[PDB]
RNA sequence: GGCGCGUUAACAAAGCGGUUAUGUAGCGGAUUGCAAAUCCGUCUAGUCCGGUUCGACUCCGGAACGCGCCUCCA
RNA sequence: GUAAAAUGCUAAU
RNA sequence: CCGAGGGUAGGGCCCGUGACUGGGGCGAAGUCGUAACAAGGUAGCUGUACCGGAAGGUGCGGCUGGAU
RNA sequence: AGCGCCGGCCAACUCCGUGCCAGCAGCCGCGGUAAUACGGAGGGCGCGAGCGUUACCCGGAUUCACUGGGCGUAAAGGGC
RNA sequence: GCUAGUUGGUGGGGUAAUGGCCCACCAAGGCGACGACGGGUAGCCGGUCUGAGAGGAUGGCCGGCCACAGGGGCACUGAG
RNA sequence: CGAUCAACGGAUAAAAGUUACCCCGGGGAUAACAGGCUGAUCUCCCCCGAGCGUCCACAGCGGCGGGGAGGUUUGGCACCUCGAUGUCGGCUCGUCGCAUCCUGGGGCUGAAGAAGGUCCCAAGGGUUGGGCUGUUCGCCCAUUAAAGCGGCACGCGAGCUG
RNA sequence: CCUAAGGUAGCGAAAUUCCUUGUCGGGUAAGUUCCGACCUGCACGAAAAGCGUAACGACCGGAGCGCUGUCUCGGCGAGGG
RNA sequence: GCAGUGAACAGGCUCUGGCGACUGUUUACCAAAAACACAGCUCUCUGCGAACUCGUAAGAGGAGGUAUAGGGAGCGACGCU
RNA sequence: AAGUCUGGGCUAAGUGGUAAAGGAUGUGGCGCCGCGAAGACAGCCAGGAGGUGGCUUAGAAGCAGCCAUCCUUUAAAGAG
RNA sequence: GAGCUAGCCCUGGCCAGGGUGAAGCUGGGGUGAGACCCAGUGGAGGCCCGAACCGGUGGGGGAUGCAAACCCCUCGGAUGA
């Protein structure tokens, strides 16, 4: 559950640490972001010469939530933070690594490419 | 272009006082010219040295082709002469610039009120139940460019409404009149550069009673006649190597 | 918009119902190696329109532009 | 000890 | 226990960069004056102080690298 | 068989072209209508499968001086 | 101006082996204008270049020594 | 005879201001809010067809003029209300109009397709979240099928805010 | 030309700037506010003092971190009514 | 043991502007502030039966003080002016 | 409450029962021309041409803008 | 009418506890003597935290009130004007 203001962390090697959602793009007014969905988002935190630098406006697609995600077979899955790899408006990543498990939903959404990269799917 | 009037900017260039003589040399040699083309001349700005000279003239040449024929002027001339001003009988190389403006248009601004947003909305500040229900304030916006101006001066919309448009003419027009005067500050300086001894478009050498024009290789021997306005061999050399230049593919 | 003031020559600026204002400049001369300074001379005028008057820069009315002040209780 | 009217001058062996 | 390192918080030094700003060097011409070099037309220079468009001026004290 | 060079330093010069242009330049400086200094040419000088240039080190630099310097007025005696 | 394992002691641990190398404790000492501490830079020498020498510059190949093996830490094995 | 007693039937011989520290008596005889009437202003729609649009008045436009509609704005008037009709914006809750922002249906196009332009029908539903500012308004960010415009005492303070 | 004389230093879109949300720079995804500048200061200015200033402030601005039912966006529970 | 000031009482912090130096004071009961005061600075009055204040006066305060003092005014630590 | 009263006519819009410029083969009634068996009007069927363009324009050459709009077999055919 | 409130006059009373650690003094160092440095002692202050006590900052409640100014939370002063 994302929303404008909310911060994740940035499971990949980009430069970015942290992005602030301000945007869900999932229709016209949806008021929630959970696994698979993108955003647009300010890059609030950055390491030095990365890709992408603080202030940039960045789109990402959401790997990770703390509130958990329901399971058509009756599972739930939770992570302990709130974590999105940065794509380009083409949904493909824009680093070449992703750092720590994602969900299996993201496979069903088609961020295939996110899914190898990933060192777990959950 | 080619047929309207011209404007003439002579400026003195490197050589002080000595320059400025040269300017009126030039200066002189232009008004005969244009006696001897049926053209009129007219003074606008003139800065005399008490030495004879001219530091600036500026002065229009009117009649039908004065851009047509003065704008193969428009560039640095080269003196080379013994100064009045040189005692020691050296020989200086002075310079003065030319530069040839067609006339402009004064052309009238007025404000396309269809391309102009005008809002009506409620003033701020004081005025008790008048300023909290009265659409006194004006906004007018120039839908092209952009540019806004406000007014709630007044308690009346109407007012302020005229205010605003006032305002906002007086500063579109203020843009024109800067873009214009840009365009016509690039222009002279391509014309006149920065007046140093090369950048040279014709020498007057009076040791040697020559004139080169070095755009064409035209030299003559009549630095009287040149200086007296004689200046026609010299146009038509340029206008025909004008023409050998637009020989094309 | 209201009210008051103004528009004079190259500029700045006055008086005046009949009349080279003035200062500086500009223009001719002098002086100086030359320029300045200085000296001898000299000079261009009343925003437009309409009235009054023998006669208007001058007076009255309007316009145009400029300046100054005010436009408050909502 | 007293003794000055008065400014300037570009740039080419 | 120590421990690669990661993290949190506060310091230090250095580099690059910054609206704007300070003066500086340079320039075959510009505007203003003429401070200095000749009792340079008020001898100059000086530390300091105050002042002035600008060189500078003036006060106090020093120096002669001052004139006849 | 080529490359550098021929104002002075520095060995090697005349002619045309150019006319403060085009250009040369390590320094001093050349070029503004008779340029050994620009460009070419002829002639010449120097090296040679090399010739020049750029960068950098020591030298020339007794110009950090120990060998081997200075401080009244050239930079330089500390206010005592 | 620097210094808390800091400088010394005692007792230990460890090592092939001395040592604060490590540890517990006792003492409050240790270093610095003969430049400690910090910052910059550098692998060092035989030698090499230059220089009249003294000096200066330099450490490429070759030889000697040290250091490192993607960036770090660690020990096992072992004469090493 | 002495009056610019010129506020010219002339209050004293003799006189200015300020009050948001204000007070009383009155007035909806008279302003400010809102309503009303009106509709110059405002908004929208037509008529004319000069001209633009390579050509071609009318795809899209419309010189100089002309005719209307509406009753959001700014005014005009002063008709109920001054023994009180609480006034901006926000919040909440909506409801209506249609001159329609979207979605649905269309004609024309200078409509190849896709995407638009323009006009017609259509009010069922929908019409986002932020930065700035008290703001309405407007700009900006990120999106959207779209980020409509107006009426309801510029809807709504015996509902809240202030 | 006029004046009694024409605002010096310092400061300046300010508790002051109408135009104005001036312009540029900073901060923000986006900043009519804020900070730093600029200076045609509608309408600063030197004891109704000018410009600074450590410390202090239930003063008034702007920003960030922390944390939150303020909010998305509301739910449940308690007791007094 | 989830948790040891295990309950109760007991600062959220930082960066940066404006204003006022500061602790104080105020519109009892809509304003606590940038307002008032404040040490401190300056101008000015006052030679003592002082000036000034209250009072018709007497008499008082000033002050059982005496210009390093007393009154009045503005400014408001301090710094540079 | 009193005529679904009488006679002639118009309107088809619920106009009546909310408005203008202006637009219209709405409807009825007048005029005043005109063309018609010299066979009209509408439809249909031919011809509707040629020298073929004249200025500007590589074609604008009957069918852009400009220039005037000659004439043949003819029953009539505009260089439109 | 100063039994409210404002100022002053006389005479009494009150201010838990904790924190910071000025001057001075002592000792040591330092010097020609000094300044001054260091440690200890010391206990200053319109100093700090915080009850009583004095206030009344922000918010909520109350609004024919418990109350014609209250209640709750929060907050300022608390050896001093
Ligand atoms: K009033
Ligand atoms: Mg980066
Ligand atoms: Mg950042
Ligand atoms: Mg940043
Ligand atoms: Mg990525
Ligand atoms: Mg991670
Ligand atoms: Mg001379
Ligand atoms: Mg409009
Ligand atoms: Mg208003
Ligand atoms: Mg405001
Ligand atoms: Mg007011
Ligand atoms: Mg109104
Ligand atoms: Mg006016
Ligand atoms: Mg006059
Ligand atoms: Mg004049
Ligand atoms: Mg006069
Ligand atoms: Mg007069
Ligand atoms: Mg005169
Ligand atoms: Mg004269
Ligand atoms: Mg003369
Ligand atoms: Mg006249
Ligand atoms: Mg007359
Ligand atoms: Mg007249
Ligand atoms: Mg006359
Ligand atoms: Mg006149
Ligand atoms: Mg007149
Ligand atoms: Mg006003
Ligand atoms: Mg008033
Ligand atoms: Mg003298
Ligand atoms: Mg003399
Ligand atoms: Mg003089
Ligand atoms: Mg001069
Ligand atoms: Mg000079
Ligand atoms: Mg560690
Ligand atoms: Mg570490
Ligand atoms: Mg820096
Ligand atoms: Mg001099
Ligand atoms: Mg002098
Ligand atoms: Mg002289
Ligand atoms: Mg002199
Ligand atoms: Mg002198
Ligand atoms: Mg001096
Ligand atoms: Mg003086
Ligand atoms: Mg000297
Ligand atoms: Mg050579
Ligand atoms: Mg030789
Ligand atoms: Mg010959
Ligand atoms: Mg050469
Ligand atoms: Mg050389
Ligand atoms: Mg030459
Ligand atoms: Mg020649
Ligand atoms: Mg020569
Ligand atoms: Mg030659
Ligand atoms: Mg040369
Ligand atoms: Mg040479
Ligand atoms: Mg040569
Ligand atoms: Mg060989
Ligand atoms: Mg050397
Ligand atoms: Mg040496
Ligand atoms: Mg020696
Ligand atoms: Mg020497
Ligand atoms: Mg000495
Ligand atoms: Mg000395
Ligand atoms: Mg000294
Ligand atoms: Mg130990
Ligand atoms: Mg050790
Ligand atoms: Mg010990
Ligand atoms: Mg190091
Ligand atoms: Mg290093
Ligand atoms: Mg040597
Ligand atoms: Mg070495
Ligand atoms: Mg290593
Ligand atoms: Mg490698
Ligand atoms: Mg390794
Ligand atoms: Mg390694
Ligand atoms: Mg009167
Ligand atoms: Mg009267
Ligand atoms: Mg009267
Ligand atoms: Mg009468
Ligand atoms: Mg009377
Ligand atoms: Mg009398
Ligand atoms: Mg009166
Ligand atoms: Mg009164
Ligand atoms: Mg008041
Ligand atoms: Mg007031
Ligand atoms: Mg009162
Ligand atoms: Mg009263
Ligand atoms: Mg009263
Ligand atoms: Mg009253
Ligand atoms: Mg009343
Ligand atoms: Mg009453
Ligand atoms: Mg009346
Ligand atoms: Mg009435
Ligand atoms: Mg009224
Ligand atoms: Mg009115
Ligand atoms: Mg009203
Ligand atoms: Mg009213
Ligand atoms: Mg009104
Ligand atoms: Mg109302
Ligand atoms: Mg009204
Ligand atoms: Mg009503
Ligand atoms: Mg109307
Ligand atoms: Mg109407
Ligand atoms: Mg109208
Ligand atoms: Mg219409
Ligand atoms: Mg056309
Ligand atoms: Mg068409
Ligand atoms: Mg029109
Ligand atoms: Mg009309
Ligand atoms: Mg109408
Ligand atoms: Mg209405
Ligand atoms: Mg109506
Ligand atoms: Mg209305
Ligand atoms: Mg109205
Ligand atoms: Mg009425
Ligand atoms: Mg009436
Ligand atoms: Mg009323
Ligand atoms: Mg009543
Ligand atoms: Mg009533
Ligand atoms: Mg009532
Ligand atoms: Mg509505
Ligand atoms: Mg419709
Ligand atoms: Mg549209
Ligand atoms: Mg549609
Ligand atoms: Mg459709
Ligand atoms: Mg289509
Ligand atoms: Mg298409
Ligand atoms: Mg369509
Ligand atoms: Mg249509
Ligand atoms: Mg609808
Ligand atoms: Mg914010
Ligand atoms: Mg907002
Ligand atoms: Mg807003
Ligand atoms: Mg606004
Ligand atoms: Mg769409
Ligand atoms: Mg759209
Ligand atoms: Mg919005
Ligand atoms: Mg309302
Ligand atoms: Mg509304
Ligand atoms: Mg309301
Ligand atoms: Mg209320
Ligand atoms: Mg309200
Ligand atoms: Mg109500
Ligand atoms: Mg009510
Ligand atoms: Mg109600
Ligand atoms: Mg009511
Ligand atoms: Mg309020
Ligand atoms: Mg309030
Ligand atoms: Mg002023
Ligand atoms: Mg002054
Ligand atoms: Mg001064
Ligand atoms: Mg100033
Ligand atoms: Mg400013
Ligand atoms: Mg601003
Ligand atoms: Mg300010
Ligand atoms: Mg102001
Ligand atoms: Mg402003
Ligand atoms: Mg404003
Ligand atoms: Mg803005
Ligand atoms: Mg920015
Ligand atoms: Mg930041
Ligand atoms: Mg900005
Ligand atoms: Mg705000
Ligand atoms: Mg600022
Ligand atoms: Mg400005
Ligand atoms: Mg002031
Ligand atoms: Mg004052
Ligand atoms: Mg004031
Ligand atoms: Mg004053
Ligand atoms: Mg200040
Ligand atoms: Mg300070
Ligand atoms: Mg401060
Ligand atoms: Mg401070
Ligand atoms: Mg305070
Ligand atoms: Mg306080
Ligand atoms: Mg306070
Ligand atoms: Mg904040
Ligand atoms: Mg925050
Ligand atoms: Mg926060
Ligand atoms: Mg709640
Ligand atoms: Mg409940
Ligand atoms: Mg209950
Ligand atoms: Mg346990
Ligand atoms: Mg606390
Ligand atoms: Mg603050
Ligand atoms: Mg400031
Ligand atoms: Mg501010
Ligand atoms: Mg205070
Ligand atoms: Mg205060
Ligand atoms: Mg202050
Ligand atoms: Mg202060
Ligand atoms: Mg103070
Ligand atoms: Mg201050
Ligand atoms: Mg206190
Ligand atoms: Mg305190
Ligand atoms: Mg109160
Ligand atoms: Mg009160
Ligand atoms: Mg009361
Ligand atoms: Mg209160
Ligand atoms: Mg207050
Ligand atoms: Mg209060
Ligand atoms: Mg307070
Ligand atoms: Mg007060
Ligand atoms: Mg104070
Ligand atoms: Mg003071
Ligand atoms: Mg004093
Ligand atoms: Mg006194
Ligand atoms: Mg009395
Ligand atoms: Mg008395
Ligand atoms: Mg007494
Ligand atoms: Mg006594
Ligand atoms: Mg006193
Ligand atoms: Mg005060
Ligand atoms: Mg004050
Ligand atoms: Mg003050
Ligand atoms: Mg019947
Ligand atoms: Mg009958
Ligand atoms: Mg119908
Ligand atoms: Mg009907
Ligand atoms: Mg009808
Ligand atoms: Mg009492
Ligand atoms: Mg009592
Ligand atoms: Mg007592
Ligand atoms: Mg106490
Ligand atoms: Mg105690
Ligand atoms: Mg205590
Ligand atoms: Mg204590
Ligand atoms: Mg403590
Ligand atoms: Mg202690
Ligand atoms: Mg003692
Ligand atoms: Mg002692
Ligand atoms: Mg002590
Ligand atoms: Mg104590
Ligand atoms: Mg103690
Ligand atoms: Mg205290
Ligand atoms: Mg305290
Ligand atoms: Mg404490
Ligand atoms: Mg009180
Ligand atoms: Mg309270
Ligand atoms: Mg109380
Ligand atoms: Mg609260
Ligand atoms: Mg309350
Ligand atoms: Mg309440
Ligand atoms: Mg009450
Ligand atoms: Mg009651
Ligand atoms: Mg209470
Ligand atoms: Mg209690
Ligand atoms: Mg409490
Ligand atoms: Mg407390
Ligand atoms: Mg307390
Ligand atoms: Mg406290
Ligand atoms: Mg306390
Ligand atoms: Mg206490
Ligand atoms: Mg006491």
């Amino acid at each position: 559950m994302i929303q404008p203001q909310t911060y994740l962390e940035v499971a990949d090697n980009t430069g970015a640490r942290k992005i602030m959602c301000i945007r869900v793009l999932k229709g016209s007014n949806a008021k929630y972001a959970t696994v698979g969905d993108v955003i647009v988002a300010s890059v609030k935190e950055a390491i030095p010469r990365g890709a992408v630098k603080e202030g940039d406006v960045v789109k990402a697609v959401v790997v990770r939530t703390k509130k958990e995600i329901k399971r058509p077979d009756g599972s739930a899955i939770r992570f302990d933070d709130n974590a999105a790899v940065i794509i380009n408006n083409q949904l493909e990543p824009r680093g070449t690594r992703v750092f720590g498990p994602v969900a299996r939903e993201l496979r069903e959404k088609g961020f295939m490419k996110i899914v190898s990269l990933a060192p777990e799917v959950l | 272009m080619d047929e309207r009037d011209a404007i003439v900017e002579i400026r003195a260039g490197t050589g002080g006082e000595e320059a400025a003589l040269f300017a009126r040399d030039l200066f002189n040699m232009y008004l005969r010219f244009a006696e001897e083309m049926g053209f009129e001349t007219e003074v606008l700005d003139s800065h005399p040295t008490d030495l004879g000279g001219f530091s600036k003239v500026v002065f229009e040449v009117r009649g039908p082709g004065a851009y047509g024929t003065f704008k193969y002027e428009s560039g640095v001339h080269r003196v080379q002469r013994v100064p009045v001003t040189e005692t020691q009988g050296r020989i200086h190389t002075s310079t003065a610039t030319v530069a040839v403006l067609p006339k402009a248009e004064e052309e009238d601004f007025a404000l396309n009120m269809d391309e102009i947003r005008i809002d009506v909305m409620r003033a701020s500040g004081p005025g008790g139940d008048g300023v909290n229900t009265t659409d006194s304030a004006v906004r007018v916006v120039h839908l092209p460019t952009g540019i806004m101006v406000t007014c709630q001066d007044s308690r009346s919309q109407i007012k302020n409404r005229e205010k605003a448009l006032m305002i906002l003419r007086s500063r579109l027009l203020e843009m024109k009149r800067a873009e214009e005067a840009e365009r016509l500050r690039k222009t002279r300086l391509a014309q006149i550069g920065t007046g140093e001894r090369s950048e040279k478009i014709r020498t007057y050498n009076f040791p040697q009673s020559r004139v080169t024009d070095h755009r064409i290789g035209f030299t003559t021997h009549d630095l009287e006649g040149v200086l007296s306005g004689h200046l026609t061999p010299i146009l038509e050399a340029l206008k025909r190597a004008d023409q050998e230049r637009q020989l094309a593919a």
